[PDB]
């Protein structure tokens, strides 16, 4: 244990990182996008407002890390108070939750060229992987499942607006453009089927 | 790395106040051979090595902050 | 300050916007079914050619009611400045 | 002739306020962010990944192109710092000699003479005479025009894409229809199946060297 | 005559705060910057490169316009008075001269006459007796009027894409394609051939 | 200022909008309906063929008429700026 | 002043957009065309040199 | 600078704008033509077929033509650029 | 051709030798040395604070003038 | 015809004499002129360094306004 004003610049320096924390160790890139590429799928780029959906997100990252926040008390916030280990050995114990999932949620092609990109030959186990390589690999495997989700959720929506164009054009219509027949549809389709539920439960079966 | 460097500076920094804290509670109860100006000299040496870690400190949050903020 | 009060305060100034934009839309529309109904009469068919007339005759709007238009609406704003304090709650 | 130590402090911190400065003129960085703030263009998605992840994307992957410079410095310059064998002036001319080397060999020639004729600088022997005053600013032009030129082919395949969507619906008759909101799936489609990220990545990579 | 130098430490000190209206109002550097934001949104690339890295070039550009009147200064005033051989009075009015010139050089009368006859000053025979005054407020607008004209002038060649552009994508048919999105490319090609960066600043160290 | 001192300005001002923009709309509606009644005349079914004449059409007006047009802008925004500090009262 | 000072951009903005949709080419942003035409306006004026004349004599 | 200079910097601008966009403008309107004027002959009532082939022309040109319309543009850019140093005043 | 670097960095050996010179001068008194003298080494010491003072403003007014050109929005 | 920085030039000069005729009232003192009193040398001194005073109070005003007018967003 080192010296309590030096713990206190440690921790205020380290409260600085919160949106780092937040954006780079866990999900919350994954919603952030999938939610941003919905409100383009549905054609009207501000119907809820930036805000709304950034507080979703934040619930939702809230629910998916509340396991790994039960981990992290278990084995840094309890044994830091019963003193049986404490400081170094709790911080990374308590990290190590993080890691684990982080681990589970990265694909193996961006940890290896993460890995020779800091010729880092000897890295034989998967859970000894360092935070340097295993933090930007992990980004990249969130931006790509986040891509994945908005193109599946965008498959529904591209159905309905071509569906909606070739009536207009078989009716013989040549003229009226079709966004604006079918946003309504879009819109009584998304809320008919429940869209937002679905979409929450599978986000969260996606861990 | 880099890690590993600001550890072992922050590491010094603590080794430098423990050092003059315990310095002076040996003085205080009354342990022979510790002098009053190396106490005075050792607590100010601590007090401004201290203050170099919190303006670095100061640096490099205000450096990250202002990288953050670029318009991508 | 009762909630009747507050939309019949949107209404009103809805209603002031419709008859401010009311004119120079329907200018517009009537220029545009005139134009229409003739080119589906000659059987002459270009996009752009409906798009010349328009913008005189909206632009001649504004030479003819112009004034009228501008009226209502300071008189509107002067209004509801005016009664500001009255609708405190 | 080694500076006091509250002199070399004040340098120290003085010298600590440029750290912007030097990530954005003298290491990768420049030309990485760039890049993302094109590719959040072509792919149709102005929101994109977060302004913040990209940022702190391109941060990793300069920090890992400059692994070798860093260390290089580390070994020939700050290690003889911390163990006293050099002074605060002669570190500060050793480790900048590969940083030096690293902007010289992706600075092209034309604005290297470009800014000597600038300067009226004298008849320079070799690259290894060559001023820092003269090296940072065409060092980032010639950044720039590398970062543009990456740009520009990073957008070819969506413009492929684009057009290809927009004929297919022009030849059916559909005219009305927006091609934008239709082609903006299938560039997510081609940016996930080919792995865009990791792709794009290893090649900047490779591109600095 | 000469300041205590108590009253020259004071004197040095209040200058130095006042750096940044020295650089952008007596400088190039205000004339580059106004040309870098407007080619930076010629290119319809609103935040490309970041505003440090074109403030960064805008400083070493003023930077390298400005070493032959910093030399001048350096020369005539400054040297002196680092030798102890002149007043720090003196010496600021023997380095205004060569900056005085400098701006002279790069104003236009017209300006110049409208802030003489705003002022009421009385005749001034001759560019040997112009107040600072007078010529700094003439020398910022003739700046910004020369910004204007380089950046209006650089917008022409964008300008000659998007139309072709847009032309070929309507003789098509294509009715509801926007022209930005095929345009934004090519206008970074376009910029990429001409060898557009060094060609611009080198343009800009010319027109000085 | 008064409803007048505002609508004669406006009025004066796109007086001069409507000059400036006279020969460019006039050129590109002539031509257009001129290639749109010879495509009928001649039973030919296209909707593109009107957009190149058209276009030379208004380059060509431009070429020669853009003097006229900018030193009419440029005087009346001279004028304009030379009475703007009476416009105040 | 600011009001009647917005007088000729918004007419040269009009004009072009006009002028641009009646030609069909109605899908370019008529801001970005209009633009370096303000610019030019601006400048052949000498909009800078007036407006100080015209501010210095509203007083 | 005076008005004059614009006009004729303009003139060489819409000039080079012009060279460019004919060699694509012209065959494109040709094969537009051609297949409109074949379907008017063979009464085959159907727009939409005149837009195939005209693609295939238009990118039969560049690939003709791409250099030369890549080149003299930029021997316009490059002395544009040269003159900014000469064109203030 | 002046550069501003040079002059930054003579200024700052300027005052690193006045510092040295002052702190040898009071080691040597310290240790004995005849022909040295307090009020010398007092005012010396006095000289060599009010320069790094100077430096130290000067830095402050740098800092200040930097941060603000580099904040522009260009 | 009044310009502030006439009027600063003048307040700055006036300091400067006023400092320079109290260094010099001491140099001569020093030197044992006969006709310098003692009580006369230190009121000197002490007013000059009430005008020094005064000096670094009203630019500190000055700039500290100059920079809260010059930092506004226009």
């Amino acid at each position: 244990s080192w010296s309590l004003s030096v713990q206190t610049l440690v921790f205020i320096t380290s409260l600085t990182f919160l949106p780092a924390i937040l954006l780079m160790m866990t999900s919350f890139t994954r919603i952030i996008i999938v939610f941003g590429l919905l409100r383009n799928a549905l054609g009207t780029p501000s119907a809820p407002p930036n805000q709304v959906l950034l507080g979703l997100a934040l619930f939702l990252t809230f629910f998916i890390m509340s396991p790994v926040i039960d981990k992290i008390y278990v084995d840094a916030y309890q044994p830091f108070s019963e003193q049986k280990i404490s400081m170094q050995e709790a911080l990374d114990k308590g990290a190590q939750p993080l890691r684990a999932f982080m681990l589970r949620q990265t694909r193996e092609a961006d940890l290896a060229l993460f890995a020779r990109l800091a010729n880092s030959g000897p890295l034989q186990g998967p859970e000894a992987v360092p935070m340097r390589i295993l933090l930007p690999a992990y980004v990249t495997s969130e931006l790509k499942t986040a891509f994945q989700i908005g193109f599946t959720i965008f498959i529904p929506f591209l159905i309905i607006d071509l569906v909606i164009a070739s009536v207009l054009m078989a009716l013989g219509m040549m003229m009226v453009p079709p966004a604006t027949i079918a946003l309504p549809f879009k819109l009584m389709l998304f809320v008919l089927v429940d869209g937002w539920q679905l979409l929450m439960g599978s986000l969260a079966q996606s861990f | 790395s880099f890690a590993g460097q600001l550890h072992a500076a922050l590491d010094r920094i603590s080794d430098r106040q423990a050092a003059a804290r315990v310095q002076a509670e040996k003085f205080t109860l009354g342990e022979p051979g510790i002098a009053l100006n190396d106490v005075m000299a050792d607590m100010q040496k601590a007090s401004v090595s201290m203050q170099m870690g919190i303006q670095v400190r100061n640096k490099l949050v205000a450096a990250y902050q202002e990288v953050m903020s670029m318009q991508v | 300050m009762t909630p009747e009060s507050v939309m019949m305060m949107g209404t009103e100034a809805m209603k002031v916007a419709l008859a401010l934009a009311a004119p120079l839309l329907l200018v517009a529309l009537i220029t545009g079914l005139i134009i229409s109904i003739l080119q589906a009469a000659t059987q002459i068919n270009e996009m752009t050619l409906s798009f010349i007339p328009k913008i005189v005759a909206v632009f001649i709007a504004i030479i003819v009611a112009g004034p009228w238009m501008l009226n209502l609406l300071l008189d509107y704003v002067r209004t509801l400045f005016s009664n500001l304090p009255y609708i405190i709650g």
